[PDB]
């Protein structure tokens, strides 16, 4: 979750 | 915008924007990984303009150089922002090959199209080089890889400009934008990943526009106390139904039902209210007599007494729409003192100097074409246009849900956008169980926002759960399905 | 109650106080042990009343010294009873820290919170030092485990005096108290165990009030013999429905059908009997000419002669409550000479007169809106009163099956307590399933309270194999679940 | 050194070297995402430094702030290098926390420690604060990501200077130091994550001293074409044995076979000579006519003269070490015109002098007790010191194999590290075993570089693969697996 | 069954 | 493989 | 293991 959101 | 939010953090929080475009850079790459596996075998062709989107790109392709079988980047800008003139200038030191000039056949010998063209930059329409270039992308069946929105997409609207690229894969920074939401954006965009690239969280939860996710869904779903009884989740009155229209009041009715709600009544033209309970007799489905098969005035004193021991009036769907109709959907509203839901043929006949003049809260829940009647303008004025559903809410003191693909939910403050849902629900009827969806959340004590948020991703999530191909789907089946997705959303 | 029990087995039997409190406090160690697995890892806070449930906490820390990761026992009260003072002085010989004063933070240093603080002593509000105790730890977040019954709820009755510990896990000893099976105390008291610390068989048994369970259920199952005939499996009429509500009766007649009864009949009506052979044909739905929707004194003659060639009347769901409904009813019940079971608008006109005048039985079956009504009381005063439950059957020589997530069952002499079912229930017409239900087993040879007691039991558990989130239940679904349900049971 | 790199890569190629920096804190992040799961439940304790190891440090903690539970930063230095205090800068604009003071119970409050106290930076012992500090954290029992090198190791050695943290993870840039290849750094060094932070690929390649790893070693296996015979594979010549040490010989020639090659002959003192072939009758194992159970002179001719039809030539495992055996030992590698692999006792009596006259090659294969003797220094000055082994090697005309838990390969320009394997080969025997693949390889055409580089890779491999407690492995196992090792390495 | 009833 | 090396 | 060692 830290980089990316879906 | 990202603009104002790209800016504070360059200038009042002190990061170098250089730090910005190297983080968009690399996001891009990891993405890519993610999607594609190891990049080491692919051919990637990266299409730079001379803004910071292909300053982005350049990036990418610096990121990419050593490590993949081939990168070549084709610059199509003629000036350089000062970061795209540093990224440049690092893929050349770094040994990367530049050309400006675009061959048709240049696509066979690559993989994957990397457009980093236009971003958030581009104004007015694409026409040229560039649109020759978006064009061959779009016919050479690679993989496209876009920069932040796809190039071509107004990131403020989603409409294309003219020619745009269709991505497989997007990348954006920071927040989605409203272009990847809309359509035909959102369809242009394919798959959207949003990356962190170090704006501070503050800045990035300061955006009043959302999409409505499962999370914030989830956490508005109301509690259900072991003690409790039918009154502990309230009461709905559905005023529905005509002699032309029996089937809207049924699905409206177990729309309340199936989101947990206590008490559902109908009150429709006898005997039309008979086909309710043969189908669900959990429902009450009062007889009303009328003189013609559709409400009139003579129906108003027995509907205002039906009203007093509910929570929530939903009023609309199947009414008919004639001069009797009118007078009763207005002076009822005009008079009850409780949240209505307000629905198809009772917006068609709604005047809206109805709506300022209540103390209790509505939510209209017009689609495009009913909204364009009320409003006096055409269906394309007002699809995804969500500016003009905020100023509606806004001045007439209301919610807001505007039905399309992706839907628009406002109070004039806030404003959420649904993206759950599929073509299964272009069907009669679909609209009918949501009107009862909402109006069964308003009964359990959420707000009329609220109530709309959930209900608008709820109706769309029961859809994806559809088990065979979805243009079979049909408002009886979404109804079963509704309580498969309310326990996935848990 | 356990108090006549525990000095019996003190007193008469000669067991040694002592002894039922070692046995009390180990039966909480190997609960604890059960439900979080090996104890040696955790650090355990005790807190200790003065009376015999602190006593019971002095043995609880006594045997997890020297066995876990720490144990802390907080003594909260000033003077010790006999057995108290001598598992305190137990506690300290071991080696066991005790503290007096109880600071913000101590839970800080601890993973599991025993509660020994107040059992069946309990007299009147909790306020002062151990009031902020019992918040603290409810604002813990830590597991907490209640000795016997949560500290504050109230044996006898399930409420909470002013406030109460929320418990993850209550062990309590003989016999569950009826705290722990009405709310809120039900709700407080988490996971119940109830552990066997020595009292003689005989006195456990002979506790007059009951949770109903599963094998009592299964035990009172009737037969299905092979040779047998719809006759075998009794007659039901139902005298149901009106204008207005006209799904009622087809949800009282599949309710009845459901559980095995092998004829029913429906008096509804015309046209609203059509409905229920439209959603199913295996219903008798007999049309009632009336006047204006309603029965009347018009159809008294037409039900009496129904009547003679069924084993059972139910009556009530739907029938509406108006003067002509109220004379019908009170007739018909003072002539009827069958079982009657009375629900929903049949009670709200009751003449309770003629209750007592009739020499066939009857069974009741109220929420608590209508048994206020019933007995002019507000439904505080009535709603989990058990006792006045009890009075008015006894009274009125009937059963009484009072409707709430705990639904109580008594003829006057024997009261049973039904804890299966969810919120999904908490929706329109499940009520009226549970009437057919009830009729359906009294036609099949099961006396009044035992076809109470089944069915309620049934008709909760139904609603716990629904497979979607329990707020989409509806009625229609909860009779396709009751077949499940039986099989289960067996 | 990566020094030279980061300098290149700043001042050459233009990097901004607060690029560099965020590049390596973001990694960190990644890399305790990849190893931890989700970050957000996670409270941080960030110690940092003073230089550039600490502002990578607070670039790891800026990225930390709002998405996780709890971020403290520790600033352990005094002054800032330019990109610590940029960091430290963005840190506190982004709303983050930092002390200066380090109180015993802070690491109470924390759930994972990064440590960016020292990096490459280090010099001389750690004292004082930093001290304490260090050993407060190695006695805390939480977890430790250490940034770059765990603080406190010379990344050049591998060496503690004074403490040095134990770290679960570190994450290093663009290459492995050799202070996490070389004990006891490789053991605190925990797993060991490379990140890439932007260095150009050609940088990063042009360091001359690598792990073995698993790629290298599958490209240089040799080919085995399906036409071919046993002397496509090569003949290798063992002599080695004594009549004190009989089982040397036996587990050389096995090691040979086992890899590949296609003939091995033993020479042996006679009967000792027969224990190899009732073992493993594949064998050649020629006998030798001694006078008292050891290799002379006398034996010379007859060695020189089977010699001539191999490959290949290994000498020393259990030869004895005697003053005959140390004039045959020269005067046969003095007069062999083949490759010679040079073990065990063949090193202790061997003369220098004698490699430097030789004009075919020569692998040596001393552990440190053997390196030691060989160049009058003690085993602790030999020991994991690679820059002696290259000078040897240089001067020599060689390559030495330095065997310890990281062997170390050279023949004085490129040097290579092993880290496979494990304890179960601290066993007599392990060594024989190598001496034979090594000559193996050899025979089959690698180079000596070659031949030593896959053995030793593939002997602590085929140890790795041992099926039960490592302690409990032997020799006579460990050849069974070099097979399995060879596929699994395909 | 012999100490707990669930 | 483009982030870390293991 | 509260109550039994094995
Ligand atoms: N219709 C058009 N036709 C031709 N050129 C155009 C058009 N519209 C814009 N341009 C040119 O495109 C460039 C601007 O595009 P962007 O690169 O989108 O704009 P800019 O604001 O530089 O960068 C914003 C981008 O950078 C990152 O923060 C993120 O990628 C964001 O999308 C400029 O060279 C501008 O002249
Ligand atoms: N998502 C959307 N996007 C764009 N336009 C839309 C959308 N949804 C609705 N519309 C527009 O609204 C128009 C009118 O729709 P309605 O007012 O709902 O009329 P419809 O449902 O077609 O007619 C009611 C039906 O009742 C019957 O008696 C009669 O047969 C009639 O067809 C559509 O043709 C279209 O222009
Ligand atoms: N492709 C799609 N993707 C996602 N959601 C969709 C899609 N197509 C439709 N929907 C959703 O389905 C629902 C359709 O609602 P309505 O447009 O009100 O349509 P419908 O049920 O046909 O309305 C019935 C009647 O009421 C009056 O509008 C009119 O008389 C109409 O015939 C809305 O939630 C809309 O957002
Ligand atoms: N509202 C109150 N506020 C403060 N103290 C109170 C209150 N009510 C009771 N107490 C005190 O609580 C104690 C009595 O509580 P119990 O320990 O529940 O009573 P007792 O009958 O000693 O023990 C019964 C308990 O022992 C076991 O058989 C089983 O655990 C049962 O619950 C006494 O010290 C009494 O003064
Ligand atoms: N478990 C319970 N606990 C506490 N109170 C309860 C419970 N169950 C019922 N009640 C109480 O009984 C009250 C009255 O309920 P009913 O008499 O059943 O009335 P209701 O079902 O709300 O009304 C019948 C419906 O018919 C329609 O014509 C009309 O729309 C009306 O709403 C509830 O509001 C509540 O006070
Ligand atoms: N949270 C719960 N947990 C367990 N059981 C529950 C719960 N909530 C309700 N129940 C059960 O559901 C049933 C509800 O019965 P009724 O209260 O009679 O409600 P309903 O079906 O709504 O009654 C229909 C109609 O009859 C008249 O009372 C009135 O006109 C009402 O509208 C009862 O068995 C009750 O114990
Ligand atoms: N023995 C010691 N005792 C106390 N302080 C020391 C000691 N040795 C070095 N220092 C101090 O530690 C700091 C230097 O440590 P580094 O941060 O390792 O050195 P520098 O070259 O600034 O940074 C190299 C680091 O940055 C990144 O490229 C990568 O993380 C690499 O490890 C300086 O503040 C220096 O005074
Ligand atoms: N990885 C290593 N690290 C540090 N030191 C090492 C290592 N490997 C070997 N040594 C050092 O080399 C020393 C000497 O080892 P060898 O010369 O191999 O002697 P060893 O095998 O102990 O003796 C041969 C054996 O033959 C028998 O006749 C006799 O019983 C003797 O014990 C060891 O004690 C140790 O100091
Ligand atoms: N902990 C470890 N981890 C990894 N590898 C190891 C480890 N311990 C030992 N090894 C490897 O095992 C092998 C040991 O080789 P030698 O030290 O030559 O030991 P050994 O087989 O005992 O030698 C036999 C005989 O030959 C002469 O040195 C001496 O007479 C000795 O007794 C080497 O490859 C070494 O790197
Ligand atoms: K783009
Ligand atoms: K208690
Ligand atoms: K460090
Ligand atoms: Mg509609
Ligand atoms: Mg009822
Ligand atoms: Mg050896």
């Amino acid at each position: 979750a830290w980089l990316f959101e879906a | 915008h990202m603009k104002e939010i790209d800016e504070l953090t360059i200038k009042e929080y002190g990061v170098d924007s250089r730090i910005l475009m190297e983080r968009a850079g690399i996001s891009v790459v990891l993405a890519m990984e993610e999607e594609l596996g190891n990049l080491s075998d692919y051919r990637f062709l990266v299409l730079c303009g001379g803004g910071n989107n292909g300053g982005d790109g350049f990036v990418v392709a610096r990121n990419l150089l050593g490590v993949v079988k081939d990168v070549l980047v084709v610059f199509l800008g003629k000036k350089k922002t000062p970061d795209c003139e540093y990224n440049y200038g690092l893929y050349k030191k770094f040994g990367g090959k530049v050309v400006e000039q675009f061959e048709p056949s240049i696509l066979n010998e690559f993989d994957v199209v990397v457009d980093a063209i236009f971003g958030t930059g581009l104004r007015g329409e694409i026409t040229g080089e560039y649109a020759e270039i978006i064009n061959l992308v779009n016919k050479s069946g690679k993989v496209v890889v876009s920069v932040d929105v796809p190039s071509g997409i107004d990131s403020n609207t989603g409409k294309v400009l003219r020619t745009a690229v269709k991505a497989d894969l997007t990348v954006t920074f920071g927040v989605p934008k409203i272009g990847h939401i809309l359509f035909p954006g959102r369809d242009l965009t394919g798959k959207l990943k949003v990356a962190n690239i170090g704006h501070p969280v503050h800045l990035i939860n300061s955006i009043n526009r959302y999409v409505i996710t499962r999370e914030m869904v989830r956490s508005l779903l109301p509690e259900r106390p072991r003690d409790s009884h039918k009154g502990t989740y309230g009461k709905v009155l559905i005023i529905a139904g005509s002699r032309l229209y029996s089937g809207a009041p049924v699905l409206s009715g177990m729309g309340s039902l199936k989101v947990g709600t206590g008490l559902v009544k109908l009150a429709v033209p006898f005997p039309q209210n008979l086909i309710a309970t043969s189908r669900f007799p959990e429902l009450i489905s009062v007889p009303i007599d009328t003189e013609k098969g559709f409400f009139s005035l003579q129906n108003l004193q027995e509907c205002l007494e039906l009203s007093k021991d509910v929570d929530v009036v939903a009023i609309g769907p199947g009414l008919g729409n004639n001069e009797h109709v009118r007078e009763f959907v207005n002076e009822f509203l005009k008079t009850l003192e409780k949240p209505a839901v307000i629905d198809a043929d009772a917006i068609n006949v709604l005047d809206t100097s109805v709506l300022k003049e209540r103390k209790s809260p509505a939510v209209l829940t017009p689609h495009p074409g009913e909204m364009a009647r009320l409003v006096k303008k055409t269906v394309g004025d007002v699809k995804y246009n969500y500016e003009l559903a905020e100023e509606f809410a806004k001045e007439n003191d209301c919610v807001l849900v505007l039905k399309s693909a992706t839907t628009i939910v406002t109070d004039g403050e806030k404003t959420l956008f649904n993206i759950t849902g599929n073509t299964g629900l272009s069907k009669g009827g679909s609209g009918d169980v949501l009107t009862g969806m909402i109006a069964g959340f308003i009964a359990q004590g959420l707000s009329p926002l609220e109530a709309s948020t959930v209900s608008v991703y709820l109706h769309g999530f029961a859809a994806e759960l559809f088990e065979q191909d979805e243009r079979g789907l049909t408002a009886s089946e979404l109804l079963r399905l509704i309580p498969e997705a309310i326990r996935r959303l848990k």
